[PDB]
Order: C-alpha cells, then sequence, then structure tokens
C-alpha cells in the first residue's frame, strides 16, 4: 500500500521526465513537477519561503511558480488579454471594420 | 374663529438635493471566467453555449 501527499514543498519522488528550454514572453503550455496549464511565463521579482514552490492569488489561481532547476521565480499571466470591441457598419454595405 | 396670522417679513434659502442618474456599465466574458485558458474546457462550453 501506497500513499501520496501533494504539498507546497519541494518533490523527493518524481517519474521519469527529461526537461527542456525555457521560453518566455509567449502563449505556452508548461509543466512544473506535475502541474500542467497554459500561460505565458515572465520573470518575477516577487519574493517567497525557502521551502514553497508556487504562489497562489485570491480565486486560488496559481500565478507565480518556482522552477525547480534554476531555483528562481516566474511569473504566469494569461494568454488573452484584455477586452476587444469590434466597430463594423452593416455586412450588406461594407465588410470593413 | 376671528385670529389670523400673518407674516411681516421673509427670508431665502437655498437647498440641495442629490440624485443619482447612471451606474458603472459593465461586461462579462463567458470564457476566461468558466474556462480559464484551457482546450479541454472550452471543448465542453460549446453544449452550454
Ligand atoms: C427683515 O429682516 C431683515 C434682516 O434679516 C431686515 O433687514 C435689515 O434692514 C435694515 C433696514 O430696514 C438694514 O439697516 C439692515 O442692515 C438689514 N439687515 C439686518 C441683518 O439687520 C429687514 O428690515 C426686516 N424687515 C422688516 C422687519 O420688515
Ligand atoms: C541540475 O540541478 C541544479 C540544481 O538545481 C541546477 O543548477 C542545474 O542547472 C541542473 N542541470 C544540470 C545540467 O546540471
Amino acid at each position: 500500500v501506497l500513499s501520496f501527499e501533494l504539498l507546497n514543498a519541494p518533490a523527493t519522488v518524481c517519474g521519469p521526465k527529461l526537461s527542456t528550454s525555457l521560453v518566455k514572453n509567449q502563449c505556452v503550455n508548461f509543466n512544473f513537477n506535475g502541474f500542467k496549464g497554459t500561460g505565458v511565463l515572465t520573470d518575477s521579482s516577487k519574493t517567497f519561503q525557502s521551502f514553497q514552490q508556487f504562489g497562489r492569488d485570491a480565486s486560488d489561481f496559481t500565478d507565480s511558480v518556482r522552477d525547480p532547476q534554476t531555483l528562481r521565480i516566474l511569473d504566469i499571466s494569461p494568454c488573452s488579454f484584455g477586452g476587444v470591441s469590434v466597430i463594423t457598419p452593416g455586412t450588406n454595405t461594407s465588410s470593413a471594420v | 374663529n376671528n385670529s389670523i396670522a400673518i407674516p411681516t417679513n421673509f427670508s431665502i434659502s437655498v437647498t440641495t438635493e442629490v440624485m443619482p442618474v447612471s451606474m458603472a456599465k459593465t461586461s462579462v466574458d463567458c470564457t476566461m471566467y468558466i474556462c480559464g485558458d484551457s482546450l479541454e474546457c472550452s471543448n465542453l462550453l460549446l453544449q452550454y453555449g
């Protein structure tokens, strides 16, 4: 019988996977010790503790995460940015917006 | 039954009255609130389209 637990602690038992390069300021999907999502990775100036891995927002949405190789801090932002409005005339008149 | 009060002077008063007119216009995007930029959730939201 094996028992697991997933906390905000450094990982000890990990599956076999090869790390890749780090891409910043682009819309990518990441994988940080099994935590898979999608966002824009940017360098961050926030300060964590000596053991914690990922920070959390007010809505329990992880926005900062520490890469386990560089041991630095990264920031996650959504790929979609803001609200975009389209101004158009009628389609029977023109198609320029 | 034979008494009346008639004023002899007056005054001018300026009073305030505050009433609201409009509130803040708000818009809501269904995506990026229900499905947090994930492709697996956006394939299921179409059934609630
Ligand atoms: C009504 O009251 C006003 C004051 O609120 C009086 O005005 C005065 O009038 C006299 C002359 O009548 C002036 O010399 C004064 O300067 C005025 N002001 C004040 C503050 O005293 C007015 O006379 C009154 N009207 C009446 C009693 O018929
Ligand atoms: C291995 O991990 C260390 C410690 O986090 C890190 O400095 C290093 O870049 C990693 N990679 C290699 C190839 O040594």
